[PDB]
C-alpha cells in the first residue's frame, strides 16, 4: 500500500574512485588506518540504521577520503606503488606472499614521507568506538506496539468447591 | 614442519582477511548506491 | 512438547535451531530473518489463537518475504504491459535496459 | 523455484504412486522408497540455499542416514524371502490371512 | 600380558597400532601447551566485518582506532 | 559452461567413435558367432538367473560406512570453528563407534562369507 | 540459459516416473543414479555443492548393492524393460503428455503464482550475499560437530544399531 | 462442487422434484464408485471384463436407489402437503431398501434395507431441521 | 540373541519414543519414530519363520511409506514458513497427510489391514509391544498439534475403526488377530476426541495399555493363540479366569470395571460440542466389541470345554511366570471406577 | 580459445595411453628377459596406432542374447569418465577450477564402475556376471578406505581443493607426513582401475576375459584405453597430493615437469608391480582392505584429526 521512497539519480552521482582491486588491496592496511573514521562511521550508520537511503553522505565522504589517501599516493610514492600493485595483480588469488619485496619500497616510501606505519597483524580486526553528532535511532526495524499479554489471576489458591463437580462423588 | 607451515599460512588470511575488512565499506556504499541507482531506474521506466 | 525434559533441565538439545532466525553458524543473516523476528516477538506471551489475529500484519510480511508472491505478479505485470507496448510500437528501451549503460564504479 | 518445487512435489507423489501400487518384485519397491528419499531431500536443500538457513542444513544428511539405513533392513528382509521362497515376488507372501 | 602384547606384536601388529594410535589421539590433546591456541587461532580470523561502536563516553578499554594499544594483542601469534 | 563444453566433447568424441567402429567395417553375421562364449560348448542355461552373493552383509555395512563418510567428510570446515574440543569428541565418540560396530561384526563373522 | 532448471526438474520427474513404472531393478537403479545426478546439478543450481555431491556419492554406493543383490533376487529370465510391456510404454508416454498438458494448464488458470513459463530463471537465488566468505554449504554441515551436535549422535546411533539389526536379521 | 449438493435445500421437498431426484442419484453413483473401487482392490475379479461388470453394477444399482428416494420424497412431499414431515423421508428409504433387495433378489435384504435406510433418512431430516451438526468444530 | 544386542535394540526402542516426545523440531520427531521402526523388526523376525518373515516386510513396508508421507508434510511446512514447527496457519493438506500417514501407523481403519496380519505372524511378546508402545510416539504427534486438525476426518477414521474392528474381531478365532482389532476399536475412540480435551485420549491409552499387556500375559503362560487353547485353561492354571473374566469385561467396556469410564467421559465432553449422533453409533458398536469378548470368556470361564489326557502333565509339574505386575495391573484395571475423579 | 586447451589437455593424454601400452608391453619383456615390440617402428612406436586401427576395422559383435543399449553406451561411459577425470588436475593451473576437486573425483570413479558393472550384465553370459560381481565386491572393498584415507591426508591441507595442495606442499612433501596413508592410497589405486594383482575383472584365467568376453572391437578399445588412462590420472593425483612437485610462480612449466616425471615413475610402478607378483583372491582382497587397511585408517584419521589441534596446526579455509 505505501510507496517506497528512494533518491533521485543526483543524489546519487558520486566521483568514483575508477580503481581496480589489485591497487586497492595494495593499499589496504594503509586505508584500514588513514580513513578509518569516516569508514567506521559509515558503518555504524549502515548497521545501525538498516537504511541505504539514510546513510548516502557517509559513503560520500567515504569515497571523498579514498581519493584524497590515492592522490596522496599519486603525488607522492607513486612509482614503488605502482610495481607494487602491478606485481600483486598477475597472482590469481593476489597473494601478498609473492610480493614481498614490493611491499618494502611502497612503505619506506609512504613512511619517510608521511610517516604512514603500516599496521600490525591484527590491528584492523577489532571494534574501534566511533562518535558522532547523529542520535540513537528511535524503534528501528519500524516494530508495532505490542499486544499486551493476558493477565495473570492474582489469589491464593483455595480447595475446589465442593471437591469435583465430577457426577456423583461427594468428596 | 607442517605446524609451522601452516601457522604462518593462518596469519598470511589474516592479512588478507583485514584487507577485506578495511574495504568493506567502500564496497559496501558503492553496493548501496548502485542498487539504488538501478531501482530508481525502474521505477522510473515503470511509471511510463 | 509433550515432555519438556529439555526446559526441565535448561538445555537445548534441538530447540535453538527452530527457525530462520536463529544462530546460524557464522552471523550470516538468513532471508526474512527480520520478519520472523517481528513475528516472534509480536507472538509471545499470547498464544494461538489470539496471536493468529493480533499478530497477522508481521506474518503477512513474512509470508510475502518467503514466499514472495505479490512481487512475482507485480514483475509479471510490468512485463507483460511492456511486450504488449512494444509489439504495438508504443515502447522504447532505453540504452540502461537494452545492454548499454554507464557502469557506475 | 516455485516451478521446480512443483515438479519435485510431483515426483515424489509420482514414486509414492510407484511404492504403494505394487508389482511382482518388492526391490522396485524399495527404489521407489529411495526415489522419494531423494525428492525429500533436494527439496529440503533447495528451501536452505534459498532461505540462507545454514542452520538446518545438517537435516538432508540425517534424511540420507536414516533412509539408508531403512534401505539396508528392507534389504536384509529381502534376503530372508528369497532364502525363504527363493524368487523375490510379493504374491507368495499370502499365508497370514489364514 | 606383557606377553600377550609381546605375541600380538609379532601376530596382527595392524590392530596393535591401531590401538596405540587411536590412544595416543586421545590422549595427546590433553598432554601439550598448543591444545589451546588452536581456538585462539580459529577465533582470530576475521571471516566477519568487526561492527563499530557508539561512544557512550564509558567505554576506557575499548579504542578509538585501530592501531591503539588497546584490544587483543596478536603478537603471541606472531614468533608462537 | 566450460565444464559442460568439456563433458559434451569427451561424449562426442566417444560416440563418433563408436559410430565409426560399426559403420566402418564389414559385417557378416549369422546365429553362431552371436550367441554367448561358454567357451566352445553351448550354455546349460541362462544367464539371467539367481547368482547367490555370499558377501551381502559386508555390502550392507559398507552403505553404513559410506555414511559414515558422509558424516566425517565436514571435517575441514569443522576445524575452523571457535570450540575444536565438541568437534573433537564427537568426531572421537563417531569413529570410535563405526570401530565398535566393525569389531562386533568381525567377531561374530559377518566380514566372513556365506559358504 | 534460463530454461536450465525447469529443464532440469522435468527431467528429475521423468526419471523417476520410469522408476515408478517399475522394470527391473536393474533400469530402476539406472534411473536412481541419473536422477540423483539430476538433483546434484540443481543443487548446485541454487548454490549448493556438497549436498549434490554427497547425493551422488551415496546413490552410487547404493545402487551398487542393489545391482548386487537384484542379480541374486530381483532376476528373472526376461527383466522387462520399458519397451518390454506396450501397457507401461504407454503410460510412460501418457505421463509425459499429461505432464506437459497439465503445465500448459496450471500456465492459464493462474498467471503466476504456482509457475512461471513467462518469468522463468528471475526467482532461483533470491537475496544473495553479493559480498562474502565463509559462507557455502559445508559450513552448515559442519555445524553437526558444534552447535548441533545432537543430529550426529542420533545418526551414528542409527548406524551403529542398524549393524546389530542387519546381523540379527540376517542370522 | 459443494453447490451442487446444496441445491437440494435451495427449496422445500414437493419442489424441483427432478433436479433433487438425479441430484440424490447422482450421490449414489459416488458412494458406488467408491464401493466399487474397494470392492474391486480387495477381492479382485478374475477378469478386468468382469471388475468393469462390477463397477457397473454397483454403481448403477446405488444411482437406482438414490433416484427412487428422491422421488419418492418429493412426491410424498407434493401430495401429502408436508416439506417439515420426516415420514417421506422414511417413505423414501423404504423404496430405496426395495430397490435394493429388486436389483440383489432378497425380500430380507428388501426389509432390512427398507427399516434401516428409512431410519436414517428421518434421523437425516430431523437433523437438518434443528440442527444437528456432525462433525461438529470443537467449541466446549 | 547375545546381551550386547538386547540392551543395544530395547534401547533403541525405548529412546525412539523418547526422542518424539523431548523434542520440538518434527525431523527428530521423525528420527524417532524410524528408531521404533528399525528395532522392532530384529525381534519380529527372531523365530526365523516365513510368517515372521512376512510380518516384518508388511511392518516395515507400511511404515516407510508412512515415514516418507510424514517428511513430506514436514518439509512442505519449512517451506511455507520457514520453521521445523507445526503453527496455526498450515495447509490443511499437509496437516491431513500427517494425520493420515500417523493413522497408517498407529494402524486404524481404513488403513488397518496391516495389523491384525503382522500381529498373527510374531510372539505374544512383539504383539505386546507393538500394541502398547509403538503406539505412544505416533500418538503424541497428533497430541501436540491437537487444534490443527480438521474434526470431519478425524471422526469417519475413528468411525471406521471402530465398526471395522467390531466386525473384524466377531469372527477371529485365533487370540493374536482379536488383541489386534481390539487396538483399532481403542485407538478408534481415542482419535475420535484427540480435537477435544487430548487428555482423555492419553486416558483412553493408558487403560488399554493397563488391560493388555495382563491379557498377553495370561496368553503368554500357556502360550494360548486360540478360542480351543485358552480353552484348556481350567485344568492348567484354573486360578486365573477371574481376571481374565473381568478384563475382558472392562475391555468391552461394562460400567463397574474401569474400562467403562474412557468411553462414558468420551461421549460427555463429545456430547458437550454436539457430537451427539457420532457418539451413538460408537457406544452402539461398542456393544459388538463387547460380544466376542463374552464368547471368549463363556468358552474359557463359563462352560468348560473338553481337555486331554497329556495336561495332566502340567498339574504335575509347577509354574513361575506370573511376574507379580500381573496381579497389579490386573486389579488397576477392572476395580478402580470409584477413583475415576483422580483420573479424568 | 578453451577448445584449444580442451585439444592440449585431451590429445596427448591419448598418445600417452597409447605408448603406455608399449611401455607396459616392452618393460614385461625386459623383466621377462625378452624384447618387447621393435618391428613395426623403429623401437616399435607404431604398435598402437596398429593395435587402434586394427581394432577398428575388426567387425563388432552384437549378440543376441545381449542387452544392446546398455552394451553400446557402457564404453562410452567408461571413455567419457576417464577423460573428464583429468579436467580439475592442477598441472599447475588447471582447465577447471572446482572447490571440491576431490569428490569429483571420487564421484567420477564411483561412476565408472557401472561401465564394467552394466557391461557384464548387458553382455548376457556367465563371466560377464562373473567380472561384474567382482568389480561389485572390489568397490565395496576399496571406496571406504579411499574415501577416509583422501579426508586424513586433507585434514591438513584445508580443503578438497586440489590446487590448495601445491602451497601446503611449498616446503614439503605430504609423504613424510603421511607415508602410511600413501601406501594404502597405493594399493587403493591399484585396486580401483583393476590394475593386478587387483585385477579380478578380466581376470584370464579365472574368467576368460571377464566384463570384455562378448566385446571385440573399437567398444573393447573403450574399454582399454579407459584403464589406461585412469592408471596415469591415479599416478597424477598421487604425486599432486603426496609427492608434490615445485611451484615457483614464475617457472610453473617447473612443476609441469617434475608432474611429468614422479607420474611416469608411478605408472611404470605399477607395471612393475604386474609383472612381478600373482593375483589376489576376491574375497581375500575384502579381508585384508577391511581387516587391515581400514582399522588403521581410522585410527590414522583420529591422530590426523588430533593433530591440528594439539599442534595448533589448523589449516586455513582459504
Ligand atoms: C477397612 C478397615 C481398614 C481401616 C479403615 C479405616 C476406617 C476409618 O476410620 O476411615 C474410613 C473412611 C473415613 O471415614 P470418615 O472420615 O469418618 O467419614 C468420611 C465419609 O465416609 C466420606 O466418605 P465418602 O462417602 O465421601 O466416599 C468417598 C469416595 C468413595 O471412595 C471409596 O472408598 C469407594 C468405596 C467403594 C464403593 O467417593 C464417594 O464419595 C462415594 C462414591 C462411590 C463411588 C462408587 C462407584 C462405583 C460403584 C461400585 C462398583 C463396585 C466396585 C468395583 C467393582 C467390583 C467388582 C470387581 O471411610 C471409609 O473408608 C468407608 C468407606 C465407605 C464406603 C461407601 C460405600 C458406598
Ligand atoms: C466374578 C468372576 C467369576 C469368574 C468365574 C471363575 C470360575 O469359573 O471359577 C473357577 C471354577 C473352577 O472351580 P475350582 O477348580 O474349584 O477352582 C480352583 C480354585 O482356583 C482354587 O483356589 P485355591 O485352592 O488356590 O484357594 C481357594 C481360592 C478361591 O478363590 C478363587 O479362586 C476365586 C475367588 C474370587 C471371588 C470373587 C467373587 C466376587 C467378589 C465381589 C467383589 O482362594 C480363596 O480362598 C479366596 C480368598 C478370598 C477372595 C480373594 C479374591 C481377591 C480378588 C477379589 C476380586 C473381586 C472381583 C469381583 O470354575
Ligand atoms: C532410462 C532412464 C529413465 C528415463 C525414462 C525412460 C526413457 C527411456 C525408455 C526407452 C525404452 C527403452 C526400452 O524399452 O528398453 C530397450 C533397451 C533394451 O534393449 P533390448 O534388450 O530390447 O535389445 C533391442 C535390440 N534391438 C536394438 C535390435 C532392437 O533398454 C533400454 O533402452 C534402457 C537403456 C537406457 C535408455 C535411456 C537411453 C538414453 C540415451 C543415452 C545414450
Ligand atoms: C487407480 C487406477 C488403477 C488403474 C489400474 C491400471 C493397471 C495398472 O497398470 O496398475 C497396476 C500396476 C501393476 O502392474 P501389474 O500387476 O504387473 O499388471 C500387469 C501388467 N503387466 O501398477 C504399476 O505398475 C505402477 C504404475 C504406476 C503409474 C505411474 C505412471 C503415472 C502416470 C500415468
Ligand atoms: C468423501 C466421500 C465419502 C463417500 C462414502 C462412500 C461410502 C462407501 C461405503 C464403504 C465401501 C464398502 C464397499 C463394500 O461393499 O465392501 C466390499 C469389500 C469386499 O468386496 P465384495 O464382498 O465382493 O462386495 C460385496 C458388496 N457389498 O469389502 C471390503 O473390502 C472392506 C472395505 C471397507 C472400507 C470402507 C472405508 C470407507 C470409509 C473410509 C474413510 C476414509
Ligand atoms: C552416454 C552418456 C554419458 C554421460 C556421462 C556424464 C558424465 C558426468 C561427469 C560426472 C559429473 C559428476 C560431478 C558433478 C559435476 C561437478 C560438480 C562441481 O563441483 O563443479 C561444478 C562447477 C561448479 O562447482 P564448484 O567448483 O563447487 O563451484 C565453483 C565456484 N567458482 O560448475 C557447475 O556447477 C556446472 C556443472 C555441470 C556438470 C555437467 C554435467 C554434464 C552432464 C551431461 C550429460
Amino acid at each position: 500500500p505505501g510507496i517506497v521512497e528512494l533518491p533521485t539519480l543526483e543524489e546519487l552521482k558520486v566521483e568514483e574512485v575508477k580503481v581496480s582491486s589489485a591497487v586497492l588491496k595494495a593499499a589496504a592496511h594503509h586505508y584500514g588506518a588513514q580513513c578509518d573514521k569516516t569508514n567506521k562511521e559509515f558503518m555504524l550508520c549502515r548497521w545501525e540504521e538498516k537504511d541505504p537511503r539514510r546513510c548516502l553522505k557517509e559513503g560520500k565522504l567515504v569515497n571523498g577520503c579514498a581519493l584524497n589517501f590515492f592522490r596522496q599516493i599519486k603525488s607522492h610514492c607513486a612509482e614503488p606503488f605502482t610495481e607494487y600493485w602491478t606485481c600483486l595483480d598477475y597472482s590469481n588469488m593476489q597473494l601478498f606472499r609473492h610480493c614481498r619485496q614490493q611491499q618494502a619500497k611502497f612503505d619506506q616510501c609512504v613512511l619517510d614521507k608521511l610517516g604512514w606505519v603500516r599496521p600490525d597483524l591484527g590491528q584492523l580486526s577489532k571494534v574501534t568506538k566511533v562518535k558522532t553528532d547523529r542520535p540513537l535511532p528511535e524503534n528501528p526495524y519500524h516494530s508495532r506496539a505490542r499486544p499486551e499479554p493476558n493477565p495473570v489471576i492474582e489469589g491464593d489458591l483455595k480447595p475446589a468447591k465442593h471437591g469435583t463437580r465430577f457426577f456423583f462423588w461427594t468428596v | 614442519r607442517m605446524m609451522r607451515w601452516n601457522q604462518e599460512r593462518r596469519r598470511l588470511l589474516i592479512e588478507d582477511l583485514e584487507a577485506r575488512i578495511a574495504l568493506m565499506p567502500l564496497f559496501q556504499a558503492e553496493k548501496d548506491r548502485r542498487t539504488l541507482q538501478i531501482l530508481r531506474e525502474n521505477l522510473e521506466e515503470e511509471a511510463i | 512438547p509433550f515432555l519438556d525434559i529439555q526446559k526441565k533441565l535448561g538445555i537445548s538439545l534441538d530447540r535453538h535451531f527452530m527457525f530462520l532466525s536463529a544462530e546460524q553458524p557464522y552471523k550470516n543473516a538468513a532471508r526474512c530473518h527480520a520478519f520472523e523476528k517481528e513475528w516472534i516477538e509480536c507472538a509471545h506471551g499470547i498464544g494461538g489463537t489470539r496471536a493468529k489475529k493480533e499478530c497477522k500484519i508481521e506474518f503477512d510480511d513474512f509470508e510475502e518475504c518467503l514466499l514472495r508472491y505479490k512481487t512475482m505478479r507485480r514483475m509479471h505485470d510490468i512485463k507483460k504491459q511492456r511486450e504488449k507496448l512494444m509489439k504495438e510500437g508504443k515502447y522504447t528501451p532505453p540504452p540502461h535496459h537494452s545492454g548499454r549503460e554507464e557502469p557506475r564504479p | 523455484m516455485p516451478s521446480t518445487f512443483f515438479n519435485l512435489t510431483m515426483a515424489f507423489s509420482l514414486s509414492l504412486l510407484g511404492t504403494l501400487m505394487f508389482r511382482s518384485h518388492l526391490m522396485s519397491t524399495l527404489l521407489c522408497l529411495e526415489g522419494m528419499v531423494l525428492s525429500l531431500f533436494i527439496m529440503t536443500s533447495v528451501t536452505s540455499l534459498n532461505s540462507n538457513s545454514m542452520s538446518s542444513m545438517p537435516i538432508p544428511i540425517t534424511i540420507l542416514v536414516f533412509a539408508a539405513c531403512e534401505a539396508a533392513v528392507g534389504l536384509a528382509l529381502l534376503v530372508k524371502v528369497s532364502n525363504t521362497y527363493g524368487t523375490d515376488y510379493v504374491q507368495n507372501l499370502n499365508l497370514l490371512q489364514c | 600380558i606383557s606377553a600377550f602384547l609381546k605375541n600380538a606384536w609379532a601376530k596382527e601388529p595392524v590392530l596393535v597400532v591401531s590401538f596405540s594410535v587411536w590412544g595416543l589421539a586421545i590422549i595427546m590433546p590433553m598432554i601439550s601447551p598448543y591444545t589451546k591456541y588452536a581456538s585462539m587461532i580459529n577465533k582470530a580470523t576475521p571471516y566477519n566485518y568487526p561492527v563499530p561502536v557508539r561512544d557512550d563516553g564509558n567505554m576506557p578499554d575499548v579504542p578509538s582506532h585501530p592501531q591503539d594499544p588497546l584490544g587483543p594483542s596478536l603478537d603471541w601469534l606472531k614468533n608462537l | 559452461m566450460n565444464l559442460y563444453t568439456v563433458i559434451f566433447i569427451n561424449i562426442l568424441l566417444s560416440l563418433t567413435l563408436i559410430l565409426v567402429a560399426f559403420w566402418l567395417p564389414q559385417m557378416n553375421l549369422y546365429s553362431e558367432k552371436a550367441n554367448p562364449y561358454e567357451c566352445g560348448f553351448d550354455p546349460t542355461s541362462s544367464a539371467r538367473l539367481p547368482f547367490s552373493m555370499k558377501f551381502f552383509l559386508v555390502a550392507i555395512t559398507f552403505l553404513l560406512f559410506d555414511l559414515e563418510i558422509a558424516l566425517l567428510l565436514p571435517l575441514p570446515w569443522a576445524i575452523q570453528t571457535i570450540k575444536t574440543s565438541t568437534m573433537m569428541i564427537m568426531a572421537f565418540i563417531l569413529v570410535t563407534i563405526l570401530s565398535l560396530g566393525l569389531a562386533y561384526e568381525w567377531t561374530q563373522k559377518g566380514l566372513e562369507w556365506t559358504e | 540459459m534460463n530454461n536450465y532448471i525447469f529443464v532440469l526438474s522435468s527431467l528429475f520427474l521423468v526419471g523417476c516416473l520410469g522408476l515408478a513404472l517399475k522394470p527391473s531393478p536393474i533400469y530402476g537403479g539406472l534411473g536412481l543414479i541419473v536422477s540423483g545426478f539430476v538433483g546434484c546439478l540443481m543443487v548446485l543450481g541454487f548454490g549448493g555443492s556438497f549436498l549434490g555431491l554427497m547425493v551422488f556419492l551415496i546413490y552410487l554406493g547404493g545402487m551398487l548393492v542393489v545391482f548386487g543383490y537384484t542379480t541374486a533376487m530381483a532376476t528373472e529370465e526376461y527383466p522387462e524393460t520399458w519397451g518390454s510391456n506396450w501397457l507401461i510404454l504407454g503410460f510412460l508416454v501418457l505421463g509425459v503428455i499429461m505432464e506437459v498438458f497439465l503445465i500448459c494448464v496450471l500456465n492459464y488458470y493462474d498467471e503466476v503464482g504456482v509457475i512461471n513459463l513467462d518469468g522463468l530463471g528471475d526467482w532461483l537465488m533470491y537475496e544473495v550475499d553479493d559480498v562474502g566468505v565463509m559462507l557455502e554449504g559445508g559450513i552448515g554441515v559442519a555445524a553437526m560437530y558444534s552447535c548441533a551436535t545432537w543430529m550426529m549422535v542420533v545418526a551414528g546411533w542409527s548406524l551403529f544399531a542398524g549393524i546389530f539389526i542387519i546381523i540379527e536379521i540376517t542370522r | 462442487v459443494k453447490r451442487f449438493f446444496e441445491s437440494y435445500h435451495e427449496v422445500p421437498d414437493g419442489t424441483q422434484c427432478h433436479r433433487k431426484t438425479y441430484i440424490t442419484t447422482a450421490l449414489g453413483g459416488i458412494c458406488g464408485i467408491i464401493g466399487s473401487a474397494y470392492s474391486v482392490s480387495l477381492n479382485p475379479a478374475d477378469s478386468t471384463l468382469e471388475a468393469v461388470a462390477r463397477v457397473g453394477r454397483y454403481t448403477f444399482t446405488a444411482a437406482a436407489i438414490g433416484a427412487m428416494f428422491g422421488l419418492t420424497t418429493c412426491v410424498s412431499a407434493q401430495v401429502r402437503e408436508k416439506p417439515d414431515d420426516p415420514l417421506n423421508y422414511f417413505i423414501g428409504g423404504c423404496a430405496g431398501g426395495l430397490t435394493l433387495g429388486a436389483r440383489t433378489h432378497s425380500y430380507g435384504t428388501a426389509a432390512m434395507g427398507c427399516v434401516y435406510m428409512g431410519t436414517a433418512a428421518a434421523l437425516f431430516k430431523i437433523g437438518k431441521l434443528e440442527g444437528w451438526e456432525l462433525f461438529p468444530t470443537p467449541k466446549v | 540373541m547375545n546381551p550386547i544386542t538386547l540392551a543395544i535394540i530395547y534401547f533403541t526402542i525405548f529412546l525412539g519414543p523418547v526422542i518424539t516426545m523431548s523434542s520440538t523440531n518434527l525431523m527428530l520427531m521423525w528420527v524417532g519414530l524410524e528408531f521404533s521402526l528399525l528395532a522392532i523388526i530384529p525381534m519380529l523376525i527372531n523365530k526365523k519363520n516365513p510368517r515372521s518373515t512376512e510380518a516384518a516386510t508388511k511392518y516395515f513396508v507400511t511404515q516407510a511409506t508412512a515415514s516418507m508421507i510424514i517428511l513430506l508434510a514436514i518439509v512442505l511446512n519449512y517451506k511455507q514458513l520457514g520453521t521445523w514447527m507445526f503453527q496455526q496457519q498450515t495447509n490443511g493438506l499437509i496437516l491431513n497427510m500427517t494425520l493420515m500417514a500417523l493413522s497408517m501407523k498407529l494402524g486404524l481403519a481404513p488403513f488397518h489391514f496391516w495389523l491384525p496380519e503382522v500381529t498373527q505372524g510374531i510372539p505374544l511378546h512383539m504383539g505386546l509391544i507393538l500394541l502398547t508402545w509403538q503406539k505412544i510416539a505416533p500418538l503424541s504427534i497428533l497430541i501436540q498439534i491437537y487444534p490443527l486438525l480438521n474434526s470431519t476426518i478425524i471422526l469417519m477414521l475413528a468411525i471406521t475403526s471402530i465398526f471395522m474392528g467390531a466386525w473384524g474381531g466377531l469372527n477371529q478365532t485365533q487370540m493374536r488377530k482379536i488383541m489386534a482389532y481390539s487396538s483399532i476399536a481403542h485407538m478408534g475412540w481415542m482419535l475420535a476426541i484427540l480435537p477435544y480435551n487430548p487428555s482423555l485420549t492419553l486416558l483412553n491409552l493408558m487403560i488399554y495399555i493397563i488391560l493388555t499387556a495382563p491379557m498377553f500375559m495370561a496368553l503368554m503362560l500357556n502360550n494360548s493363540m486360540t478360542i480351543n487353547s485358552i480353552s484348556l485353561l481350567w485344568n492348567k492354571t484354573p486360578a486365573m479366569l477371574t481376571m481374565i473374566s473381568l478384563m475382558l469385561l472392562s475391555l468391552g467396556g461394562l460400567p463397574p470395571l474401569t474400562g467403562f469410564l474412557p468411553k462414558w467421559i468420551i461421549i460427555t465432553e463429545l456430547m458437550k460440542n454436539n457430537c451427539l449422533i457420532m457418539a451413538t453409533l460408537m457406544a452402539m458398536m461398542a456393544l459388538l466389541n463387547l460380544f466376542f469378548y463374552t464368547r471368549l470368556i463363556y468358552s474359557t470361564s463359563l462352560t468348560m470345554f473338553p481337555t486331554n489326557n497329556n495336561s495332566k502333565m502340567m498339574t504335575h509339574q509347577t509354574k513361575t511366570k506370573p511376574n507379580l505386575m500381573f496381579s497389579t495391573l490386573a486389579i488397576m484395571s477392572t476395580m478402580t471406577l470409584p477413583l475415576a475423579p483422580q483420573l479424568i | 580459445m578453451f577448445f584449444i586447451n580442451i585439444l592440449t589437455l585431451l590429445v596427448p593424454i591419448l598418445i600417452a595411453m597409447a605408448f603406455l601400452t608399449l611401455v607396459e608391453r616392452k618393460i614385461l619383456g625386459y623383466m621377462q628377459l625378452r624384447k618387447g615390440p621393435n618391428i613395426v617402428g623403429p623401437y616399435g612406436i607404431l604398435q598402437p596406432f596398429a593395435d587402434a586401427m586394427k581394432l577398428f576395422m575388426k567387425e563388432p559383435m552384437r549378440p543376441l542374447t545381449t542387452s544392446m543399449s546398455l552394451f553400446i553406451i557402457a564404453p562410452t561411459l567408461s571413455l567419457t569418465l576417464a577423460l573428464s577425470l583429468w579436467v580439475p588436475l592442477p598441472m599447475p593451473h588447471p582447465l577447471i577450477n572446482l572447490n571440491l576437486g576431490i569428490l569429483f573425483i571420487l564421484a567420477t570413479s564411483s561412476l565408472s564402475v557401472y561401465s564394467i558393472l552394466w557391461s557384464g550384465w548387458a553382455s548376457n553370459s556367465k563371466y560377464s556376471l562373473f567380472g561384474a560381481l567382482r568389480a561389485v565386491a572390489q568397490t565395496i572393498s576399496y571406496e571406504v578406505t579411499m574415501a577416509i584415507i583422501l579426508l586424513s591426508v586433507l585434514l591438513m591441507n584445508g580443503s578438497y581443493s586440489l590446487q590448495t595442495l601445491i602451497t601446503t606442499q611449498e616446503h614439503m612433501w605430504l609423504l613424510l607426513p603421511a607415508w602410511p596413508m600413501a601406501m594404502m592410497w597405493f594399493i587403493s589405486t591399484l585396486a580401483e582401475t583393476n590394475r593386478a594383482p587387483f585385477d579380478l575383472t578380466e581376470g584370464e584365467s579365472e574368467l576368460v576375459s571377464g566384463f570384455n568376453v562378448e566385446y571385440a572391437a573399437g567398444p573393447f578399445a573403450l574399454f582399454f584405453m579407459a584403464e589406461y588412462t585412469n592408471i596415469i590420472l591415479m599416478n597424477a593425483l598421487t604425486t599432486i597430493i603426496f609427492l608434490g612437485p615445485l611451484y615457483y610462480i614464475n617457472l610453473p612449466e617447473l612443476y609441469s615437469t617434475n608432474f611429468m616425471m614422479e607420474a611416469l615413475l608411478l605408472s611404470s610402478t605399477f607395471l612393475w608391480i604386474r609383472a612381478s607378483y600373482p593375483r589376489f583372491r576376491y574375497d581375500q582382497l575384502m579381508h585384508l582392505l577391511w581387516k587391515n587397511f581400514l582399522p588403521l585408517t581410522l585410527a590414522l584419521c583420529m591422530w590426523h584429526i588430533s593433530l591440528p589441534i594439539f599442534t595448533a596446526g589448523v589449516p586455513p579455509y582459504m
